[PDB]
RNA sequence: ACCGCUGAAAGCAUCUAAGCGGGAAACCUUCUCCAAGAUCAGGUUUCUCACCCACUUGGUGGGAUAAGGCCCCCCGCAGA
RNA sequence: CUCGAUGUCGGCUCGUCGCAUCCUGGGGCUGGAGCAGGUCCCAAGGGUUGGGCUGUUCGCCCAUUAAAGCGGCACGCGAGC
């Protein structure tokens, strides 16, 4: 069903093909895409974006479903863009910033500091609350990540870092 | 009596082999049958007839992406434990001169003039190479139809 | 994880999958965790 | 094989081609041609290819 | 971004400091030197100086030596060597003719000192190698200092590759890391080095700036 | 080993099939030593940079030198 | 295979290798609160004590230790003892 199916452009104000290419530009920055040989890539009449296969092949279906949802990424988050809302848990667990940076407590013995990459902008929202902002998303995910595992996951008091709106698993304990 | 070649008998000549999407084993073939002149009607198999073999873009060779992580080169220094290895993979960012060489000599008779032989082949990483001096005719691999 | 030559599902929310070229079943209980070896 | 792979034809087709011709030279006079006289060779390698059949992959 | 310097190890005395503890010392001259030569990569494929030591008489040195010195402006002196820059950063600091005394490292800078070991001789293994050796009663036939078995049996048929035994011992380029330097005495061209150098008092000392410190 | 991110075949989901991460005293570099007999016998330099005879005139035999070294001599904390 | 000879247990000296890991290093699950543990997976870089009794190997015991691993090599090693 994916990939047999078009994808609307608001702005895309550069959207060009040379050799199997793609880019995208709005609202946001740039971003740059190569999809493999054997999917092609071309423009409808509404300058939505559709892909084609040769049909019938395990190696070929596999990669058609796949670089649809990869184009629509790029269009979507230079126009709006990707943010994951994080919060922390635990007494005496916060989080502020050092300028572009991002330093925790969370209950070593030292603080803790996340460089932010070329690209991801944080801002926190609370003293226990943050939000990781970017126009990737594989490359937002990654950093969202990389603080999610800040801590060994305690179910006995739930301790730790979450994404909003998960429910980790708790044991009862002593 | 059937021919045997005099010294001062075996002319030479200089081959340049771009290595651009040939893959380690077609290549190494047509560099050790260049070597030996196994393409020249006047073979014997204890003279050093043959020619000169130029080898470019060495860092260019196509080699399955299986192999550079799993084929092994296995060195051996004598002391007990001393068996070294590596990967193709880990030479061909250091030394993609030695991968190429090394699967040409590997198919060049054990013996003694094959040390003779492989005096003839200069591989090169890069795309230049400094023997201008001669004129190397380039060769493309061919296959005989049948 | 558990490490036996025989993995199957325990309960009715377990899924045998296979990644890396080998048989493992993932489930939302960490102790029904299994691979194959 | 050396001279015939020059005028490409392989020692495979050849061998086939001059017996099919009804050329009956032996073996070592044919590589003695080779070196001593390579324009009589391709003159040989030129009927062993009209005397071999149109496909030679084609079930006889 | 690695000093260094060639010298003269001139023996071992010992001092005290201002905590009234005692610092037995190396006491090593580390003499003038002079350039002579600047290695660059775009000539020479790696990046090094060269430092010349010692007083010689103008006639002990022969004739190819002494034109490396002309070419150079410099009297010729009796010791040569290389000191080994890392890529760059070479002819930014040093120029031919330039005049290295021993005040380029300070109080408290820590040094690697490099040298050639004394000379042991023709050693047994009780000394090159410390081996235990037999017992020295209880029925033992003339093994107390013999180093005993030296393999396996018919599997393997042969003595192992790097087989301790015995052996010409000594006179090994030997570096010693991390020496404490005590007092600098620009005065006396003498550098107060804390511990123990390889050499024998009068042998050639490479004095370098440490790196794990 | 194991924990992931994005994501299809399989409108969901999945660490993987395309692609990208974190990750151990093991592996490779870094530090110490040997090492161009590495016969692919390396590099940067400076010095000498020159004569005579015989013969079947040959990348030929001898003789005498230069730069430089060895032997002898006085010895060494270098050493069978 | 060796009888016109292939010297046997233990100990001493000197070793090298495997991993089926005793310690140290990285982990999943736990009927893991914490501290200590159990179990499985990865890992062979180094380290792995000295004594009493016994010809002993093995084993019990004493005092420690981060721990006092298990095996191959003619049950490694007598032209080495
Ligand atoms: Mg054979
Ligand atoms: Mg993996
Ligand atoms: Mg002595
Ligand atoms: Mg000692
Ligand atoms: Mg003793
Ligand atoms: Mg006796
Ligand atoms: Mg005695
Ligand atoms: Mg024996
Ligand atoms: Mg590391
Ligand atoms: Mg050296
Ligand atoms: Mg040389
Ligand atoms: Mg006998
Ligand atoms: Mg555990
Ligand atoms: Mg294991
Ligand atoms: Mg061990
Ligand atoms: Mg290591
Ligand atoms: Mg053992
Ligand atoms: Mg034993
Ligand atoms: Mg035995
Ligand atoms: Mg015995
Ligand atoms: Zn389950």
């Amino acid at each position: 069903r994916i990939g047999k199916q078009p994808i609307p452009v608001p702005a895309g104000v550069d959207v060009t093909i040379e050799g199997q290419s793609i880019s995208v530009k709005g609202p946001k920055g740039t971003l740059g895409l190569t999809v493999a040989e054997p999917i092609k890539v071309a423009r409808n009449d509404d300058g939505a974006i559709v892909v084609t296969r040769p049909d019938d092949e395990r190696r070929n279906r596999s990669l058609h479903g796949l670089s649809r949802t990869l184009v629509s990424n790029l269009v979507t988050g230079v126009t709006q863009g990707y943010t994951t809302k994080m919060e922390i848990f635990g007494v005496g667990y916060r989080v502020q910033l050092k300028g572009s940076n991002l330093e925790f407590a969370l209950g070593y013995s030292h603080p803790v500091v996340i460089e932010a990459p070329e690209g991801i902008t944080f801002a926190v929202q609370a003293p226990t609350k943050f939000t990781v902002s970017g126009i990737d998303k594989q490359k937002v995910g990654q950093i969202a990540a990389n603080i999610r595992r800040l801590r060994r996951p305690d179910p006995y008091k739930g301790k730790g870092v979450r994404y909003e709106g998960e429910q980790i698993r708790r044991k009862v304990g002593k | 009596p059937t021919y045997a070649p005099k010294a001062g008998d075996t002319t030479r000549s200089w081959y340049v082999i771009d290595a651009t999407d040939v893959v380690l084993g077609r290549l190494a073939v047509a560099a050790a049958n260049l070597l030996r002149g196994k393409h020249k009607p006047t073979f014997a198999p204890n003279v050093d007839g043959g020619d000169f073999v130029i080898v470019i873009n060495a860092d260019k060779v196509a080699i399955s992406g299986d192999k550079l992580q799993h084929k092994m080169v296995y060195r051996h220094s004598g002391y007990p434990g001393g068996l070294h290895k590596r990967t193709i993979g880990e030479l061909m960012q250091r030394h993609p001169d030695r991968v190429v060489e090394k699967a040409i000599l590997g198919m060049l008779p054990k013996n003694r003039l094959s040390r003779q032989i492989q005096r003839k082949l200069r591989v090169y990483a890069g795309p230049e190479h400094p023997h201008s001096a001669q004129q190397p005719v380039p060769y493309e691999l061919k296959q005989v139809a049948q | 994880v558990k490490v036996n030559p025989s993995v199957k599902p325990i309960c009715d929310k377990c899924r045998l999958i296979r990644r890396h070229g080998r048989v493992m079943v993932i489930c939302s209980d960490p102790r029904h965790k299994q691979r194959q070896g | 094989n050396a001279a015939a792979r020059l005028n490409d034809i392989t020692y495979n087709r050849l061998i086939q081609g001059l017996k099919a011709a009804g050329v009956e030279v032996d073996r070592k006079n044919l590589a003695d041609i080779a070196i001593s006289d390579p324009a009589a060779f391709t003159a040989l390698v030129d009927v062993a290819r009209a005397a071999l059949p149109e496909d030679v992959n084609a079930p006889s | 971004a690695r000093k260094g310097i060639l010298g003269t190890k001139l023996g071992m005395t010992q001092v005290f400091d201002e905590s009234n503890r005692v610092v037995p010392v190396t006491v090593v001259k580390a003499g003038p030197n002079v350039v002579t030569r600047i290695r660059t990569p775009e000539r020479d494929g790696y990046s090094a100086v060269q430092l010349a030591y010692g007083e010689i008489s103008p006639r002990k040195v022969n004739k190819p030596l002494t034109g490396q010195y002309t070419a150079a402006g410099v009297n010729p002196r009796r010791y040569l060597a290389e000191l080994r820059l890392d890529d760059s950063d070479a002819a930014t600091e040093y120029q031919v003719g330039q005049e290295l005394t021993a005040e380029i490292f300070a109080d408290g800078s820590y040094v690697d000192v490099t040298g050639t070991s004394k000379g042991k001789g023709f050693a047994g293994t009780m000394k090159r190698h410390g081996f235990r050796g037999q017992g020295a009663s209880h029925g033992a036939q003339a093994v107390h200092r013999r180093p005993g078995s030296i393999g396996g049996c018919a599997t393997p048929a042969r003595v192992f590759k790097g087989t301790r035994m015995a052996g010409r011992m000594g006179n090994d380029r030997v570096t010693v890391l991390n020496l404490l330097v005590h007092k600098v005495d620009a005065e006396n061209g003498v550098l107060l080095i804390k511990g123990a150098v390889p050499g024998r008092t009068g042998g050639l000392v490479m004095v370098r700036s440490a790196i794990k410190r």
